[PDB]
């Protein structure tokens, strides 16, 4: 028996609301290069203070260990999509830059392309700057359990694709992404709420 | 007030989710006009989730503990109880009341 999303639309769409959701939450709960960054020099200083809180061995980095060590982040299941994006060099932690990097692309003062970018790196998994196939499936698996059969999963995924696999490799780069995505609201989702 | 449960066929009358529950649900969305969004019951796999807690929309984190094990109910959920203003975008318009047709088929490892 075929399946289709709602109204079938593609898997961004339906699936970015939860990413900033997921990710937003998370980020509530960790706050509770830098000059450039979308924060003032005394909004780094008080992040500076919420680094410190994490990294409990004062490693100068935060660790997966620390990470989860928060109860909103190990229920969480983007929380290994989070912290893997914000270890930008790929060592194993996130120092401080990475650190406000990680934070300054969910400002209300970011723009949308650095959302965007932080989107497609959910679900970019091996960082290639292509979105496979099975990183699309898995990372949608993540996010939605048992919900879907891994076959109506499959469908919605080789559906996406084929629709927004422009050159027709199979994979969708951040340009077919971006396309796919610009008539809905990526930056509300990828935007931590502002007073 | 934001979620109206109205009873179609009745559960057990004893077994109710509790906030952190899991529970196990066949549901049908439908807009005001009646017409349909979204089924689990069309793609023959049930819905799950902790309800209470905030990982589904509040009509339902407010309406599902109301109902027995195997109740189905309808649930009228306007849009503060749901997508509010923004809706959900492909499928919800903004400003939309909500009704879910909703059978209670598990609380935690309890079955109907
Ligand atoms: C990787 C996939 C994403 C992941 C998708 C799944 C696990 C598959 C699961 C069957 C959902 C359906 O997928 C076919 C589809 O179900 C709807 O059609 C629907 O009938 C609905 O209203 N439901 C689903 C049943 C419980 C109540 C309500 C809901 O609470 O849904 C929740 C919801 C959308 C909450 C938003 C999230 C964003 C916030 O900003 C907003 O805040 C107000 C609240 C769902 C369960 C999320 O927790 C989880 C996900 O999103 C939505 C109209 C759109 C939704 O697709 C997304
Ligand atoms: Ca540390
Ligand atoms: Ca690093
Ligand atoms: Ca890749
Ligand atoms: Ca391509």
């Amino acid at each position: 028996h075929p399946y289709w999303l709602p109204n079938f639309m593609d898997v961004f769409t339906w699936s970015l609301p939860f990413v900033g959701e997921k990710i937003t939450d998370m980020l509530i709960a960790i706050l509770n290069i830098v000059s450039a960054s979308n924060f003032d020099r005394d909004e780094v200083d008080r992040l500076r203070k919420r680094f410190m809180k994490l990294d409990k061995d004062s490693s100068g980095t935060i660790d997966r260990d620390e990470f989860l060590s928060l109860p909103q982040v190990s229920s969480n299941p983007l929380a290994t999509r989070m912290i893997a994006i914000f270890d930008e060099d790929g060592g194993g932690d996130v120092d401080f830059q990475e650190f406000v990097s990680g934070l300054s692309a969910f400002s209300s003062k970011g723009n949308k392309e650095e959302k965007l970018r932080f989107a497609f790196k959910v679900y970019d998994i091996d960082r290639d700057g292509y979105i496979s196939n099975g990183e699309l499936f898995i990372v949608l698996k993540m996010m939605v359990g048992n919900n879907l059969k891994d076959v109506q999963l499959q469908q919605i995924v080789d559906k996406t694709i084929m629709e927004a696999d422009k050159d027709r490799d199979g994979k969708i780069s951040f340009e077919e992404f971006t396309e796919m995505v610009e008539n809905t609201d990526v930056s509300l989702s990828m935007t931590l709420s502002m007073f | 007030m934001g979620v109206t449960k109205e009873l179609k066929s009745p559960g057990n009358g004893v077994d109710f989710p509790k906030k952190g529950d899991f529970v196990t649900i066949h549901y049908t969305g439908r807009l005001t006009d009646g017409s349909k969004f979204d089924s689990s019951v069309d793609r023959n796999e049930p819905f799950q989730t902790q309800i209470g807690t905030g990982r589904v929309i509040k009509g339902w984190d407010e309406g599902v503990p109301q109902m027995s094990l195997g109740e189905k109910a309808v649930l009228t959920i306007t849009p503060d109880y749901g997508y509010g203003a923004r809706g959900f975008p492909g499928v919800i318009p903004g400003n939309s009341t909500l009704i879910f047709e909703v059978e209670l088929l598990g609380i935690n490892n309890k079955r109907a």
